[PDB]
């Protein structure tokens, strides 16, 4: 995209830290003062290709088939990726070793640039498509993400978020066969969900978990284990919020991503299968409270999204009512808290004109 | 047709329920084919509209006819094919200019059918 060149040359995407994309191309300071000057010259070459912007013409009409509406495949983007390797992966080595902060800032900037490239180019993804150990920058990224969750550092918090987001955005456009690669991320992703991992990383986590349920290999992974299943860590984070900031407009987002995930798992067709239902009840209440006190509809789009998660929760509990037919046995324990929320939201959903007749039958159940 | 027999599976197993229910589904189908065979034969003027209202009301009244609650996995391949035949009739209309103004009438039945499909299962 021409905007991709804009993004390339832009004030530090990351808020603050004095980051210069012009340093992502030309920074004195893997090391040894050789071939990294060459990497900088290569960044300059990508800028040269970027400028002309001949590729981003007529909305990328050439590309077709899978990954439809592909971000204009950009040769220059592939070139930028190598210098990023000198950056992100170096800290990964520092990470391998039992200062680092200076490296972490450059690494975070490099990850941001990598995110932009991955999002807006059809080439860096073609690199993902190449496959293993191919796309070695992904191996470096995967190492960092797994380690980021393990260690809780002020640098660790953000890096986790960023690596997760990169993985997720890429896995989005890729084909099913190409998602069998991202499969490796599934194992490392388990650590990310736990509260100890960054909340912003946990939200991107929920996103990637929805994506997993979209993938055929990732699904089984989401409920593969006899114990846990490797899922319900997500169910537990919405119910119990491990954030001091505890901004209300984050837990709703987590639960809403998870609810979209559940509806998607339904459409696409343990004790962990059981936690999603009770957590959906809890969220149905949570989204319910915010609207109930003020009364009437949403004076906030995020409030409208909480209402959407409400309606989706009633519909998804209905699907869950049809699911494991013996819904009541597992429901009873949280049944009082859930029964408090369900029928008032039934009234509220009847009030809105938009509510569907199918959502209405779902509502009818409870 | 035998809307009452369609309402209940009864003694029939899912596979035989497939035929027992496809029959009256096929009756609705036959009604639809002639209705949407030609936009000219029947002036859209937008009664076919009465038939569409009957189709939506029938979606509401007989979800079993639209989609089996059990799902009949193996059997449904046919129920889905039949609903797709009906929707093909509808699309032909929605393709026509004169019937493009009468689109909502074509939609009502299909939208109720989608509501029913979700009701039986979200998938």
């Amino acid at each position: 995209g021409s905007i991709l060149i804009n993004l390339l040359l832009k004030q530090p995407l990351i808020p603050g830290s004095s980051l210069s994309l012009c340093h992502l191309l030309s920074s004195s300071s893997s090391f040894s003062l050789s071939a990294l000057r060459e990497a900088q010259n290569l960044a300059f070459t990508g800028l040269n290709l970027v400028a002309r912007n001949e590729c981003s013409r007529d909305g990328d009409p050439a590309e077709g088939g899978r990954r439809a509406f592909p971000l204009c495949q950009l040769p220059g983007a592939v070139h930028f990726l190598p210098l990023v390797q000198f950056f992100i992966g170096l800290h990964c080595q520092a990470l391998q070793d039992l200062s680092v902060c200076i490296l972490e800032g450059f690494s975070v900037t490099a990850l941001s640039i990598l995110q932009h490239l991955v999002c807006h180019s059809g080439a860096v993804v073609s690199l993902l498509l190449s496959g293993q150990g191919q796309h070695p920058l992904l191996k470096m990224l995967l190492h960092l993400l797994a380690f980021s969750s393990a260690a809780t550092g002020h640098l660790q918090a953000s890096v986790l978020t960023q690596c997760l987001k990169v993985l997720v955005k890429l896995a989005e456009n890729t084909s099913c066969d190409f998602l069998p690669r991202f499969q490796c991320v599934f194992q490392v992703l388990p650590k990310c969900l736990s509260p100890e991992t960054p909340l912003p990383s946990v939200l991107l986590a929920v996103e990637l978990l929805s994506l997993l349920a979209d993938h055929d290999q990732l699904a089984p992974q989401l409920c593969s284990h006899s114990e846990g299943c490797l899922l319900l860590l997500l169910y537990m984070y919405i119910t119990s919020r491990p954030d001091r900031v505890a901004l209300e407009t984050q837990w709703l987002q987590l639960e809403q991503e998870v609810v979209w995930l559940l509806a998607k798992l339904g459409v696409q067709s343990c004790q962990c299968n059981v936690e999603v239902v009770r957590a959906l009840t809890v969220m149905l209440h949570r989204q319910w409270l915010t609207v109930r006190r003020a009364g009437g509809p949403p004076r906030t789009d995020q409030q409208r999204r909480t209402v959407r998660c409400l309606r989706d929760t009633v519909l998804l509990l209905h699907g869950l009512s049809q699911k494991d037919k013996l819904f009541m046995m597992h429901c009873v324990e949280v049944l009082h808290q859930f029964d408090q929320v369900m029928p008032g939201v039934s009234m509220l959903i009847r009030g809105l004109p938009d509510v569907t007749d199918c959502e209405e039958a779902a509502l009818d159940d409870l | 047709s035998m809307i009452p027999a369609l309402r209940e599976l009864g003694s029939a197993t899912p596979e035989e329920y497939n035929t027992v229910v496809q029959k009256p589904r096929q009756i609705l189908c036959q009604f639809i084919d002639r209705i949407l065979t030609d936009v000219n034969v029947v002036a859209v003027e937008l009664t076919s509209v009465m038939l569409l209202d009957f189709i939506q009301h029938i979606m509401k009244s007989s979800p079993l006819m639209f989609v089996n609650v059990s799902g009949s996995h193996e059997a449904k391949g046919s129920c889905i094919e039949f609903s797709n035949w009906i929707i093909t009739r509808l699309l032909r209309i929605a393709a026509t200019p004169s019937c493009h103004l009468l689109h909502k009438k074509i939609c009502e039945v299909i939208c109720s059918l989608l509501f029913l499909f979700k009701s039986k299962s979200p998938a």
